[PDB]
């Protein structure tokens, strides 16, 4: 198909690396700036604590459970809580969990996110699940008790974009190089001696012939074949990161098509 | 330290040996059973001695054992550090950098510093912010700041593994850009 | 020191000049004697020269 | 319209300098020997190199017509037609001083955004160039 | 608030943060960083006093300072290191960041200039964007040394009918300086286009230097191995001619100059001598530095540090003075108790050969600190005793 | 806390400069930590 | 000297500063708290009657 | 981690400051100003525990 | 050049083998 | 720099640098006006070596006279080809007017 | 503040999308001027953050004592050994427009202390208030209120 | 205290439109155009794909402040020739290019069988 | 209270520093009507200064806010500095300037003749 | 105090990478880098995260809780 053309490199259940060609620069970037920020995610939002004897502060478990990945695979079914119908919040547009641990052993008793039990009824959808990566089958770690403390809470989990809080994060870090060999002369390499000793070549120099040092500067030449490697946190799969943010910047540049034909009619 | 005559090397030599070290570090091991060797094991036995601001002026120190002591190619970034030509020393400093403060003793490379800027952090460091006290839950300070996630830091000084400040860090390990990125 | 003198040229020329600084003031008496120029005296402290030379 | 000067220098000397991307160049004229040229040269994208010969034409406009920057720049649409598709290195200025070296000799500095030239000769040819902009147009 | 030029009337923008916001230039005549610093608001509560707070005390209007008929205000910090870095005979800019520079400019006049690259790429020149934000009909010409009409160094500056022509723009330039493009503007054309003057040229010079980045690093404040070698023999030579005025007034055969004991003219040539070598020294290490090492374009530039900054953090720290001389002898004869008695080499009385990048020996870090502790105790000192001076 | 136990203080009439660094603290106060305020170098850390 | 030369005033405001080159030069950068504590009194006039009326 | 080395003051936690004093029965020589009528002054700040 | 690493719990176990 | 002779050829002036230059040379009364000129810059010049035992030329002073001179150069288009249209009585009066146009103490009486 | 006495507070707060990148995804955590180092001529900020790169590559503390035989070539061969550059500089790209920074930057982690001054315990405002008892005038303090 | 609201950087408020056009009288058939409640993100793509077309004789956008969510965008075309359809032409160009983008990334992922 | 060390120096302060170092007519009388100057041997400068014309900006834009009858054609102007301002620039401003001498005489002036060139 | 979940700079979670660094460190007698690294912690941000992090509530945890039921 005529357009930007993509070449796979290495693949993974939570990361993927890809080569990007084809394409202008903004396009990329712009993709880039949606994967981190654009793409919807179910993260911990409120937190209604019951009982909390720990030695942490209340609103320190409060933000560690807001940071907490949950699975967010049929997301774009949910719904807005600003957009619902609701008072405060409803199944329709959140999903409640709550955590609750004591301290029965005498030796201390390390409350992991898997103890987070989904007890609003989701109506067949696949979210609201904590993520488990490590081989011990353990969640991400969220509070240590010792033998007689109590830790009952109920989080609240909505939707939201990475722009207004870094817990809506899928993307986590995002690998993005175009034209490793410095062909387009984008940088000009700080040195001691040489240009070519002290700075070491990138893992993508194979992917593109090495200048022959006597050819003369393209000046034509434009920037393409981008290198990319997405790293998922584990909300959403590492390929539905990709695609999710293709869909969010159709779904920007729909809107922009939208409120420019509602005032042409006007 | 204490440089003894030393006849059997024909220089002068500090008193300590390799086999004090040896027991230190097993008395410091045992502790984290074997014959107790502390410091008043090194300061009965003539191998260490209290050295105040009257004697230091009718007296002779030397930086280190292993470069002013013996009788004597050079690397190109390491500093000139003069042995003064003479071998009459009859103390030694046990090390050079217990010369500075607590909270001076913080600072990475202190002497890689205009001085003025160790001044600065050592009176800077008390205004830090981090854990104080470990029953921090239970104290009613009139103020007190705690961070959540306090790092020790990655770049550290051995003065300050006497000082518990990898224990109880006050600060955290930040990446760093020095960069004009944006003009704010 | 390398005083700047006018030239017969018209220019101004770098001429070296031998002047002599004293520690210590006086004025009632320095400024009298032969052999020194006392119309370009100067004197570091301004309280002797408002008490000897004028108040402007 | 018409071109205000046109010659051929040979370049004696580059001078790359302190410089990583414009080089300074000195050039004399074959046909005179009383006229030559000193030019700031993008050796990037007009590679010269010691001992070549460049044809140089100083220009007041680029199209064909005759002339009637007071007019905003565009970029170049496909199909238009100018005296640029005829030389390699096409520059646009400002004059900025004319200075009487000797009683023939008159020199003209012009500007390219901060890359120099002065050119020297008799005023018999370089009596066109007057205070205004103008294009400098280069081929080898 | 020692002077008037820290009493201004500034115009509200309202912000959605905690903090006061105001434009880098003003940051010289109020005496401010940010490091904490805070500064005061006060409301006119009358319209007669609000027109005069306009009128007489607005920023624009005190652009040129009466203390010493220089503009108290002036392009500074990066904003000046940027401009160098725009202004040079390297840096050409292609038509998607020449559009945008174009546009930041509030008062463009609309057309777009014509590029100083025709063909065979359409690239504008650093020199012809800043021109756009100076506005029309101002004309400065100044030359450094050795600057023609030709300008291989390309030093000096000339703007003609709001177009600079040649010349890098630097400190002498934009700075707080008599003579430089501020004074021009406010002094010909008014107060209000060189207050736009500055908007214009912060706002194209910030958006430049944020497409094209700038750093400093720890390889920005290192030479090679030959200029370490030479800066090494500059003190090595140094040392020998400190010993051989050692022996010369130890076999009693140096003169006394005139006003002055053989002890004072000992310590002087010794200190001149040393303040030579760091001299030679760091003169070495700033010729070594290329133009991609940072610091010497921050120096050159005029933005921030200066000459001795790489003396010292490159080559050489030099003497460390108390009190106008070397350390003098705290103990018995001797500076520290690592020396033996009556040790007048320049190391045993207080001269750091060690760069910064090199470390400092135990004495010499002593006495540097010795010398910040003068420095600190003579400006706290200064500062007291010159504000109840001021008052 | 450490160097706040660890401190020490001078009390300031007469014709001495005891807000420089000595020679002969070497080793027995910082050399440089002292606060930025009217009490520089009187108040010294050990 | 403390209540006369030098005293405490109504309509000002004090906090911390932070660079903002996207403002102009004669323009600071007021917080909203401040701008809503801070008072200024316009009268009404018939060329303001609706926005001061707005603002009531 | 706490080091003791305070004391505790009606609730609040007192550190004494060590105070620097000249040395007792220590005899020192100074040199007085030009004007005064003594060149040289030696004195002993006697003290007995 | 020395290693500019605080490696003790390798010192550890040495002096541990060595006991 | 200063002297200018219609009686002489040591010192006299191009006449291509303005129109009325080729039969201005010989002329009395403006060869007076010139005389005068001269003798009031040679006496100024004395007064400044008098002032200025120095002899710094750089001083501080109220309008800067070369960025005027250089905004009439290129607002005007002053291509220095061109003869002048100036005849040098009215440089003269025009110069000894400006400084009687230069009001600084406004009193019409004697002392101010 | 660092642990050099470079203090400073916040400019501004960027985002991830905006904030500039390196060919690695690292984003910093903190962005600070260059103009702060060679003024105030400190050079151990420089190379604790080196050592401290080194440090995290490694896996082990980095020796930040004074007077050591421990020297930037050696950081610089051992950051050259881990893959890096060997002055610990990196290639990034603007954030807004996805360009390469022209200018190489240096990067790295670094140890940072949080200051007790907040802008919430500084920050004052005023209309009008509680005046003196003595004077009529407007009371001392941010806590009441004051001028 | 004073810290805006984190989901103001994405909900527009009332009475506020997603553009506002504003025919600009300073160059002829130019028109600035100001996209509210977005970034850099959609401003660094409209302006390359305005680049990219030939009938566009100036096309650039700038953020007035970062604190604002704001961001105008200047369009200067052909004589006869709108700039909303230029605007126009561009999105649907932009939609085309990464909707090929979409079905490009998702048939080569089916061709993946590894995960 | 509070401890730190970031040394804010305490302003307005310098009675430290000063406990530091304590130890070291003819024309015109009466109220007759020779202070009222007439127009002809008016000695003062026809140019309007920077504080004079503040003070007309003031006092005719606070005229103008407490509702006085504008003198010029308002173009929908609406704060009263600016209004003001377009009043002096066409000198429709009925306000006279007294400039006082040192000894007790004054000088009158109406802004209408005064020239406004700053 | 504890672990965080989640590196400030590029995100990945590690809040629960820290119990098995602590199991790599306790028994296999491991180097931390090489241990950190086994752990898929590839960019020093990540690994200043487990490195440098201190465990504070194991010094927290052994007073006794206020309330106990
Ligand atoms: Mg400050
Ligand atoms: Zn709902
Ligand atoms: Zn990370």
């Amino acid at each position: 198909s005529e357009g930007p053309q993509v070449k796979i490199r290495e693949a993974s259940k939570d990361n993927v690396d890809f080569i990007l060609s084809n394409v202008d620069l903004a396009m990329a970037n712009s993709l880039r700036r949606v994967m981190i920020a654009e793409i919807p995610t179910l993260a911990i939002d409120s937190v209604e604590v019951e009982t909390n004897t720990t030695v942490l502060a209340d609103e320190f478990i409060a933000h560690r459970l807001g940071l907490i990945p949950l699975q967010s695979m049929d997301i774009e079914q949910l719904e807005y809580s600003r957009d619902c119908f609701c008072e405060d919040h409803c199944d329709k547009c959140s999903v409640v969990l709550t955590l609750q641990a004591f301290g029965e052993s005498e030796s201390t008793t390390n409350v992991y996110s898997k103890d987070l039990v989904i007890v609003s009824n989701l109506m067949g959808r696949n979210i609201g699940h904590p993520i488990i990566q490590d081989k011990e089958g353990n969640g991400v770690l969220i509070c240590k008790l010792r033998k007689g403390q109590e830790l009952k809470l109920t989080c609240v989990a909505k939707k939201g974009i990475a722009k207004e809080h870094a817990k809506w994060g899928p993307a986590a870090a995002i690998e993005f190089e175009y034209d490793p060999w410095n062909k387009l002369k984008h940088t000009d390499y700080w040195y001691e001696q040489d240009s070519a000793k002290e700075w070491p070549q990138s893992k993508n120099c194979e992917y593109e012939d090495p200048p022959n040092e006597g050819d003369p500067f393209d000046y034509k030449a434009q920037a393409d074949t981008f290198y990319m490697n997405v790293e998922s946190v584990g909300s959403i799969p590492v390929d539905q990161v990709v695609v999710r943010g293709i869909d969010t910047l159709q779904k920007k540049v729909a809107s922009i098509l939208l409120a420019l034909t509602q005032m042409d009619q006007d | 330290f204490i440089v003894e005559d030393d006849e059997s090397l024909g220089h002068k030599e500090l008193k300590v040996r390799k086999g004090h070290i040896a027991k230190l570090m097993a008395t410091e091991y045992q502790d984290i059973d074997v014959e107790e060797y502390t410091w008043s094991s090194l300061l009965n036995e003539g191998l260490v001695e209290y050295i105040d601001a009257e004697e230091e002026e009718s007296i002779l120190i030397a930086m280190q054992p292993e470069d002013l002591e013996p009788a004597e190619d050079v690397d190109p970034a390491k500093r000139i550090r003069v042995s003064h030509h003479a071998t009459t020393f009859t103390h030694c400093e046990i090390h050079p950098s217990m010369i500075l403060g607590v909270a001076a003793s913080i600072i990475p490379f202190p002497d890689h510093n205009q001085s003025p800027r160790n001044t600065y952090q050592s009176a800077m460091g008390k205004q830090a912010m981090g854990v104080f006290l470990t029953n921090y839950n239970v104290r009613m300070d009139t103020m007190a700041n705690i961070l959540y996630y306090p790092q020790k830091p990655l770049g550290t000084t051995r003065a300050m593994e006497y000082l518990k400040f990898r224990e109880l860090p006050a600060g955290q390990n930040a990446i760093v850009a020095i960069a004009c990125y944006s003009g704010y | 020191y390398d005083r700047k003198v006018p030239s017969p040229t018209g220019e101004y020329v770098k001429e070296p000049e031998w002047v002599l600084e004293t520690d210590g003031v006086n004025l009632s008496e320095v400024m009298t004697v032969p052999g020194i120029d006392p119309t370009r005296i100067y004197t570091n402290s301004f309280i002797d020269i408002m008490e000897v030379l004028g108040i402007e | 319209s018409n071109t205000l000067f046109d010659d051929i220098f040979q370049v004696s000397e580059v001078d790359p300098g302190r410089y990583n991307k414009v080089c300074r160049i000195e050039a004399a004229s074959t046909t005179q020997d009383q006229c030559k040229l000193t030019l700031d040269i993008n050796v990037e994208l007009f590679p010269v190199a010691a001992q070549d010969s460049l044809t140089v034409t100083i220009a007041s406009s680029l199209n064909l017509e005759d002339t009637p920057a007071t007019r905003s720049w565009r970029p170049p649409q496909a199909g238009d037609r100018s005296l640029a598709d005829d030389y390699d290195y096409v520059m646009y200025g400002t004059a900025y001083k004319f200075e009487e070296v000797s009683k023939d000799l008159i020199a003209v500095y012009y500007s390219f955004g901060g890359l120099l030239m002065r050119l020297e000769g008799n005023y018999r040819n370089l009596n066109n160039l007057k205070q205004e902009n103008a294009y400098l147009l280069i081929r080898r | 608030s020692l002077h008037k030029m820290s009493m201004m009337a500034h115009r509200v923008k309202v912000i959605p943060y905690s903090t006061f916001r105001l434009n880098l230039s003003v940051t010289s005549p109020y005496n401010a960083d940010f490091d904490g610093d805070e500064m005061n608001l006060h409301v006119p509560q009358s319209e007669e006093t609000r027109a005069e707070l306009s009128q007489l005390c607005a920023v624009p209007l005190q652009i040129v300072s009466p203390q010493s008929n220089k503009p108290c205000m002036g392009i500074v910090q990066d904003t000046l290191c940027g401009i160098r870095k725009l202004t040079l005979r390297d840096t050409f800019i292609e038509l998607d960041q020449v559009l945008n520079m174009l546009y930041w400019v509030p008062d463009w006049d609309g057309v777009i200039p014509t590029p100083a690259i025709i063909k065979p790429k359409p690239l504008w020149s650093g020199k012809q964007i800043l021109s756009v934000a100076i506005p029309n009909g101002i004309h400065l010409q100044r030359f450094d040394e050795g600057t023609t009409l030709l300008s291989p160094k390309d030093n000096g500056m000339l703007i003609i009918d709001g177009q600079i022509i040649f010349g890098v723009v630097e400190k002498k330039t934009v700075g707080s300086s008599n003579g430089g493009l501020i004074h021009v503007v406010t002094r010909e054309k008014g107060p209000q286009v060189c207050a736009k003057l500055f908007g214009n040229i912060q706002k194209v010079v910030n958006f430049w230097l944020l497409h094209n980045g700038f750093s400093t690093g720890i390889g920005d404040t290192i030479a090679d191995g030959p200029t370490m070698r030479e800066i090494t023999e500059t003190i090595a030579e140094a040392k020998k001619k400190v010993l051989d005025v050692t022996k010369e007034a130890q076999a009693n055969l140096l003169t006394a100059k005139h006003g002055m004991t053989l002890r004072e003219s000992f310590e002087d040539n010794v200190v001149r001598f040393l303040n030579e070598a760091r001299d030679k020294a760091g003169r070495l290490a700033e010729v070594n530095l290329k133009d991609l090492n940072n610091v010497k374009q921050m120096v050159m530039a005029g933005s921030k540090g200066s000459f001795i900054n790489i003396a010292q953090m490159s080559a050489c720290v030099g003497q460390q003075s108390v009190e106008g001389k070397r350390i003098a002898f705290g103990f018995v004869d001797r500076t520290l108790p690592h020396f033996s008695k009556d040790d007048y080499s320049p190391e045993s009385k207080g001269f750091v050969e060690n760069s910064y990048l090199r470390g400092l020996t135990p004495q010499e870090f002593f006495f540097h600190a010795m010398g910040g502790r003068e420095g600190l105790i003579d400006t706290a000192v200064k500062t007291a005793e010159t504000g109840y001076i001021q008052r | 806390t450490l160097s706040h136990l660890r401190r020490t203080n001078t009390p300031i009439g007469k014709l001495a400069k005891p807000r420089q660094l000595h020679n002969t603290h070497w080793g027995l106060v910082c050399p440089a930590e002292t606060p930025e305020g009217q009490a520089c170098g009187l108040v010294k850390n050990l | 000297r403390g209540n006369l030369m030098g005293k405490r005033v109504d309509f000002s405001a004090r906090t911390v500063i932070s660079g903002d080159p996207n403002l102009e030069l004669d323009q600071v950068g007021v917080p909203k708290s401040i701008a809503k504590t801070l008072t200024y009194p316009e009268v009404v006039t018939p060329y303001n009657i609706d926005r001061l009326t707005q603002l009531v | 981690f706490d080091m003791g080395g305070y004391f505790i003051i009606n609730g609040s936690e007192k550190v004494l400051i060590a105070q620097e004093r000249s040395a007792g029965n220590i005899v020192q020589v100074f040199k007085k100003a030009a004007p005064s009528p003594i060149s040289h002054v030696a004195e002993i700040r006697s003290a007995l525990e | 050049n020395a290693s500019p690493f605080i490696k003790r719990d390798r010192m550890r176990r040495n002096f541990l083998r060595m006991r | 720099r200063y002297r200018v002779d219609l009686l002489n050829t040591d010192h006299t002036l191009d006449p291509s640098l303005l129109e009325s230059g080729s039969e201005i040379l010989g002329d009395l009364k403006l060869q007076v006006l010139l005389d005068e000129e001269y003798k009031q810059l040679v006496k100024d010049r004395k007064f400044l070596r008098e002032v200025f035992v120095d002899g710094e030329a750089n001083w501080p002073l109220p309008v800067n006279i070369r960025r005027i001179i250089q905004n009439a150069q290129q607002t005007f288009h002053i291509d220095h080809t061109k003869p002048s249209d100036l005849t040098i009585k009215d440089i003269v009066l025009g110069v000894k007017d400006l400084q009687e146009n230069l009001l600084v103490l406004r009193g019409k009486n004697e002392i101010i | 503040a660092s642990r050099h006495g470079q203090k400073g507070t916040i400019g501004i707060t960027y985002r991830r999308e905006d904030m500039p990148f390196t060919a690695e995804g690292i984003v910093p955590d903190l962005i600070i001027n260059p103009h702060a180092i060679p003024s105030r001529m400190t050079v151990a900020h420089l190379i604790e953050c080196l050592l401290s790169k080194v440090a995290a590559l490694s896996g082990n503390e980095g020796d930040a004592s004074p007077f050591t035989d421990i020297t930037v070539e050696g950081i610089s061969k051992l950051l050259r050994e881990h893959g890096y550059q060997s002055r610990g500089f990196e290639v990034m790209y603007n954030g807004h427009t996805g360009k390469k920074l022209m200018a190489q930057i240096f990067f790295g982690p670094t140890y940072y202390q949080r200051l007790r001054h907040m802008v919430d315990d500084k920050i004052h405002a005023r209309a009008r208030g509680p005046m003196q008892v003595l004077t009529r005038q407007p009371v001392e303090g941010r806590s009441r209120d004051g001028g | 205290m004073n810290a805006p609201d984190r989901f103001e950087l994405f909900l527009l408020g009332e009475g506020e439109s997603k553009l506002k056009i504003d025919p600009d009288t300073k160059a002829p058939n130019a028109v600035v155009i100001t996209f509210e409640k977005e970034d850099h993100t959609l401003g660094n793509l409209i302006r390359a794909e305005l680049l990219n077309d030939r009938k566009v004789l100036f096309a650039a956008y700038k953020v007035e402040h970062p604190f604002f969510a704001r961001f105008k965008l200047r369009i200067q075309t052909t004589e006869g020739y709108d700039p909303k359809d230029a605007l126009k032409n561009a999105c649907n160009s932009i939609i085309n290019k990464l909707g090929a983008l979409k079905t490009n990334f998702e048939t080569e992922w089916n061709l993946q069988t590894l995960a | 209270n509070e401890n730190f060390e970031d040394f804010d120096v305490e302003h307005f302060s310098d009675e430290e520093t000063y406990e530091e170092k304590p130890q070291f007519e003819q024309i015109r009388r009466k109220t007759l009507k020779e202070k009222a100057i007439p127009k002809d041997q008016r000695a003062t400068t026809p140019y309007m200064t920077k504080y004079e014309r503040a003070r007309i900006l003031g006092t005719r834009a606070l005229q103008i806010s407490m509702n006085a009858p504008v003198f010029v054609d308002l173009e929908g102007e609406t704060d009263p500095l600016r209004i003001a301002m377009k009043e002096l620039a066409e000198k429709k401003i009925p306000l006279v300037i007294r400039r006082y001498l040192p000894d007790g005489s004054f000088e009158d002036w109406s802004v209408e003749e005064l020239i406004v060139d700053l | 105090m504890i672990v965080p979940v989640r590196c400030f700079s590029c995100g990945k979670v590690v809040g629960d990478k820290w119990e098995s660094y602590l199991n790599l460190l306790q028994e296999d007698e491991l180097d931390e880098g090489t241990a950190l690294s086994r752990l898929g912690l590839k960019r020093y941000c990540c690994r200043r995260m487990i490195l440098t992090h201190v465990d504070l509530i194991e010094k927290f945890l052994r007073y006794n809780p206020l309330e106990k039921r």
